[PDB]
RNA sequence: AGAACCUUACCUGGUCUUGACAUCCACGGAAGUUUUCAGAGAUGAGAAUGUGCCUUCGGGAACCGUGAGACAGGUGCUGCAU
RNA sequence: AGGGCUACACACGUGCUACAAUGGCGCAUACAAAGAGAAGCGACCUCGCGAGAGCAAGCGGACCUCAUAAAGUGCGUCGUA
């Protein structure tokens, strides 16, 4: 039975201390050791933390110190480092790699009701978008105007999230 | 008619009940108002009294009535002649 | 059914819209329907007041209404106090902000609904219809209508045949479009049945 | 660029309304592209009159929604703002657009 | 038309209003060609359980008025009869007399 | 200015009776949300959640439930009462 | 819920399509106006003989879509059945 660790990375390198990890694995050969490598790397939460399927002994403990940019882990103490859950580490499974937002046929930015206009007439301007025009790429943002709520139809890069 | 896709149509209740007969081995008519339902091959050899309107109308299913509807076998309007 | 409606034939030119707003076609049935409601509800309250006519306009996700009534007094009551009271049932009935207004009628012999109003009044508490609707046209005439023609019709006297009668004095130009023709219609509903009475108010020609 | 659509089925409204947004443009910002009167909306409507029967019998009305134009070439800070303030005529419905 | 009329065309567009995620969405499982068979079948009689009133084809526009079923317009919610008389009395914006 | 169902007012059966639609109290329950078997369906029986605006606590306004009646309802007749 | 208003010896009213060559069919090709459109109009592209289907932009619209106007014109054919 093998139990998550967390381990912390030099933050922003985490995705290549998660390859790095997962071959000092296959060039130490303790396969049976470690189970998989959670290491996210937006173009991005948790930026800092690397979840580890593993099991504790002292030589895989040196093992996953002795991959580079690793400070240690994260636990009550360094004798005997903590595990945590199992569903902590899931929810960053979903949204590891998985295409997130960017690739996107239409929204460029969350929609909701929370923009800034800068691209037009709305200088240093903001407010609450209720419908949207995706396909013909057009907005019903409602600034704050001639004392009321009346949308503008403006661009999705006129627009910022 | 019925779109091939969509397949054929009978009614959920009456297909039930016609189960039912299958498995007794019974032959006492099923009185039915569902005349849009289309008959199906283990409907032959039951006898199922259709409903013309008025009054149910018994309908012995043979093999050439497969295909067919139930309503198709139990004529509402009732015209003898105009003299 | 001979006669085009007088105010309805003049909307382009010398009369104006009550409801004044605009909207595409999703919301214009649900604004008209609003309008209706709201409209139905100050009939009902006002009655005793005499209001001849609420103007609708909705600028903005808020409507404004505007009464037009002879005694203000007793549609506004005390210092804002009822008058509010009526603005938060009209925004209910909208579901949106409402703002009251209240245009005091100079003139309620002139205004045609108001006068059609009293007579319906003066046939449901049971006086001569003929002495009523003389009342009317001589008092419009006294206060200066260039014309004034009102009609009342059906169980007059509790008859068993129903008529019209009307009467007329002064100039009542219908087809002449320029003619400032203040028309409204009222119904009596008596002991016998409805009485229905029309009143057209000629003011004068408008050039433009 | 901001495109100002006005509609209304009033044209002196609609006319007076474009008006003052004109000048709400011009004494701020500057170069208002100008009013350009796109074409009106005739939607027409027949209906028989009788509460029974008389079908050649009917009344053809009709609803004249204008269209108004109005652009904004160069938006200015001072310019895009003021809109808020300058309040138009009622049963107007305006209609900005910025690019 | 009758109150009880007017009172079963509310129930049917409430019923409308409640099962329309749930109606769509079987009609589209119904119509996907990339799907089951067995699915499909599912679907068409989940379809039949469900209430006719849901249906949207069901409900009649009437008089927002009256409740009068023929002469209606959908613009103004109204049938003839009232739409003419709302024009009359200046009730309906911008609508006037129209000749050419 | 549009009858497959709906529309529909008509026929056949199956059902309801202060009622599908309103107002009023009395007092049982927050509304509603999801799902189960029988039934042609109407309806007739089950499992999960909630207690918001305020109380010298005899309780309330929205929204279901039951009984009493006051009433609702009628595209029933008279266009030769209007 | 199902049926009926869609019944059918018959009579009348109002229409459409015809009986043809000033035409029918085939191939090419020209010139409109006025409207509608968000639980909507739906290009392009792909598939289907086709009705349509799939994918899916542009568009609350002098912008995008419905949407190729047809009679016509030219060339061929049919030759009064």
């Amino acid at each position: 039975k093998k139990r998550w660790y967390v381990v912390q990375a030099f933050s922003g390198f985490e995705g290549r201390v998660a390859t790095s990890l997962r071959e000092h694995i296959k060039l130490h050969n303790m396969e049976d050791l470690f189970g998989e490598v959670m290491v996210p790397t937006e173009e991005k939460f948790f930026p800092g933390y690397v979840l580890v399927q593993m099991v504790m002994n002292d030589a895989s403990w040196h093992l996953v110190r002795s991959v580079p940019r690793v400070m240690g882990f994260i636990g009550g103490t360094s004798d005997r480092p903590a595990p945590i859950s199992d569903k902590e580490v899931d929810a960053i499974m979903n949204r590891l790699q998985q295409v997130g937002d960017k690739p996107r046929p239409k929204t460029l930015f969350e929609p909701g009701e929370m923009v800034r206009v800068n691209d037009g007439p709305f200088a240093d301007f903001n407010g609450v978008v209720e419908e949207v025009d995706y396909e013909k790429s057009r907005l019903k943002v409602s600034v704050s105007i001639f004392g009321r709520a009346t949308p503008v139809e403006l661009d999705f890069s006129q627009v910022e999230k | 008619p019925r779109s091939l896709k969509k397949g054929p149509f009978i009614d959920l209740h009456l297909l039930k009940k016609v189960e039912k007969a299958v498995e007794s081995g019974d032959k006492k008519p099923l009185r039915t108002w569902s005349r849009r339902s289309t008959i199906f091959p283990n409907m032959i050899g039951l006898t199922i009294a259709v409903h013309n309107g008025r009054q149910h109308v018994p309908v012995f299913v043979t093999d050439e009535m497969v295909g067919h509807k139930l309503g198709e076998f139990a004529p509402t309007r009732t015209y003898r002649g105009h003299a | 059914g001979q006669k085009v409606h007088p105010n309805g034939i003049r909307l382009g030119i010398v009369k104006p819209w009550n409801s004044t707003w605009f909207a595409n076609t999703k919301e214009f049935a649900d604004n008209l329907d609003s309008d209706f409601k709201v409209r139905q509800y100050l009939t009902k309250e006002l009655a005793k007041a005499s209001v001849s006519r609420i103007v609708i306009e909705r600028p903005a996700k808020s409507i404004r209404v505007t009464i037009h009534t002879a005694r203000p007094g007793i549609v506004i009551g005390k210092k804002g106090e009822d008058v509010e009271k009526l603005r938060k049932v009209v925004a209910d009935i909208a579901g949106v902000p409402a703002q009251i207004n209240i245009a005091e009628v100079r003139k309620p012999e002139l205004d045609a609904k108001l006068v059609a109003d009293s007579i319906t009044s003066q046939l449901e508490r049971r006086v001569m219809f003929r002495r009523a609707m003389k009342r009317a046209v001589q008092n419009a005439m006294r206060l200066g209508a260039k014309g004034i023609k009102v009609e009342v019709s059906g169980r007059l006297g509790g008859a068993e045949i129903a008529r019209t009668e009307w009467y007329r004095e002064g100039r009542v130009p219908l087809h002449t479009l320029r003619a400032d023709i203040d028309y409204n219609t009222s119904e009596a509903h008596t002991t016998y049945g409805v009485i229905g009475v029309k009143v057209w108010i000629f003011k004068g020609e408008i050039l433009g | 660029r901001i495109r100002i659509r006005l509609k209304a089925f009033d044209h002196r409204l609609i006319d007076q309304a474009t008006a003052e947004i004109v000048e709400t443009a011009k004494r701020t910002g500057a170069q208002v592209r100008g009013p350009i009167p796109l074409p009106t909306r005739k939607e027409r409507f027949t209906v028989l009159i009788s509460p029974h029967v008389n079908k050649d019998a009917r009344d053809q009305y009709e609803i004249r929604t204008h269209l108004r134009l109005v652009d904004i070439v160069e938006p200015t800070e001072k310019t895009v703002d003021a809109l808020m303030r300058l309040d138009l005529a009622a049963g107007v419905d305006v209609q900005i657009s910025l690019g | 038309a009758k109150q009880s009329m007017k009172a079963r065309e509310v129930k049917r567009v409430a019923l409308a209003d409640k099962y329309f995620a749930k109606r769509a969405e079987l009609k589209a499982i119904i119509s996907d060609v990339n799907a089951s068979d067995e699915d499909r079948w599912n679907a068409v009689l989940k379809l039949q359980t469900l209430p006719r009133d849901s249906s949207p084809s069901r409900q009649r526009n009437r008089c927002r008025q009256t409740g009068r079923p023929h002469g209606f317009l959908r613009k103004f919610g109204l049938s003839r009869i009232k739409v003419r008389e709302a024009a009359m009395r200046g009730e309906i914006p911008g609508l006037k007399k129209a000749s050419w």
